[PDB]
């Protein structure tokens, strides 16, 4: 998910 | 956990420092409003705000101690409540209007531009009025917003995966401590402190209600193909499974 | 001037305990398993009967009858499902993993599956029951929270009188916690913990109202006129 | 408006 990725970025 | 070692003053400082910026809308006063363009402006704005929200959450003490999956769940649950409490806060000094952005201030009549919207505007305006009545302070607002983040999804997440939750309750307790500290420093009596604490937390029930109604509204706009929603916004909406 | 504001904390606690509605039974027919229609039938038949008692209870909550009829109607229309739900969660507290709708209707989550879209709601209610159990929620605290829901849920969709009564209930909750031996810090933390659960109860009620609306539309079963009117107040149509 | 709720509240 995009949210998962942004929480990683 | 550094989060659990913070004094009340340090908690306040951390939350104030983590505050996201106030974004501008793409509003062009020359373009006549339509249902589509108004929903366009509001959802374009929400989408940009979501990126800042994600990075704000990372700075709320205790949040990044959680697993990534737990962080995802909490933001999926809380995102619209968080947008809403921010909007109500920005609007507190503008009776009868909602300050979506400094260049986008809307009144209830303008809400009628979009089917089913005016009822949601009215609820938001009433919350703004309530904040005014209580003279809500900035330090109190940032505490409430962090409580929404930590609380809204905490009852909808193995025994090992059960005490991920205990840490959340401990951080929530620290924020309560912080709210009480702010009120004591403001000169309230013990009785006034517990009364105000309850008044503030009861508003969160209303903010949950507004978010549930707003989520159904957004889902309706999607189904009707009123405007295209960003990929992030569609994903955040889909998490509620309406 | 309202008499409610003159009550001591002990007087408020006794009045709320006195006002408590009875625990009702479901049907004695032991036919298992349920169908979607038979389960929704029992649950809605029960809700309808409980609503009559809920109205009687509300009239005995100090401060409620000082409101105009219109305001009384508004608060009950807004809160009725939250009130049924917190009652269910309370009854269920001592039965981990089950929902005690009635003494002869104790259901687990698997039985939730009998009805389309229901197990998600059962799961939320069960989580709330578990949270109350782990907090050792007391009966005196429960009746305070239930009256808070009645007075609070509709108050922002309307004033000072209601807020003054809510303040009195807060004082009463804190009194109970002090009496139980909690430190000042423990009292405010627990007050916060309880009020935050009310957010979840609101969420469950909103989901439950959408579920009941879908059942009405599918013509799953016959709903009482009273139940239909309480559902219609939420304007899902 | 006629409402059962009215009747019950007035009993
Ligand atoms: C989600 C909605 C569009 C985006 C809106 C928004 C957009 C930005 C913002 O900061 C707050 C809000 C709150 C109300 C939201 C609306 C409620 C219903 C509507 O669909
Ligand atoms: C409203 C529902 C039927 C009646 C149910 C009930 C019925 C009786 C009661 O004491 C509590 C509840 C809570 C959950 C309710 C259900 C939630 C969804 C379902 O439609």
């Amino acid at each position: 998910k995009i949210l998962h990725r942004l929480l990683q970025e | 956990s550094l989060a659990l070692s913070l004094t009340a003053d340090q908690m306040v400082s951390a939350l104030l420092d983590a505050e996201p910026p106030i974004l501008y809308s793409e509003y062009d006063p020359t373009r006549p409003f339509s249902e589509a363009s108004m929903m366009g402006l509001l959802t374009n704005l929400a989408d940009r705000e979501l990126v800042h929200m994600i990075n704000w959450a990372k700075r709320v003490p205790g949040f990044v101690d959680l697993t990534l999956h737990d962080q995802v769940h909490l933001l999926e649950c809380a995102w619209l409540e968080i947008l809403m409490i921010g909007l109500v806060w920005r609007s507190m000094e503008h009776p009868g209007k909602l300050l979506f952005a400094p260049n986008l201030l809307l009144d209830r009549n303008q809400g009628k531009c979009v089917e089913g919207m005016v009822e949601i505007f009215d609820m938001l305006l009433a919350t703004s009025s309530r904040f005014r009545m209580m003279n809500l302070q900035g330090e109190e607002f940032v505490c409430l917003k962090s409580i929404i983040l930590l609380n809204s999804g905490v009852y909808t997440f193995t025994l090992k995966s059960l005490e991920e939750k205990d840490h959340i309750h401990r951080v929530l307790d620290k924020i309560t401590d912080t709210l009480i500290h702010l009120m004591a420093k403001a000169g309230l009596t013990l009785q006034q402190q517990h009364q105000r604490l309850a008044q503030l937390l009861l508003i969160l029930s209303h903010i949950r209600h507004m978010s549930n109604k707003g989520m159904e509204h957004l889902y309706s706009m999607k189904c009707k193909n009123v405007v295209p929603l960003s990929d992030l916004l569609l994903e955040m909406l889909d998490a509620h499974r309406l």
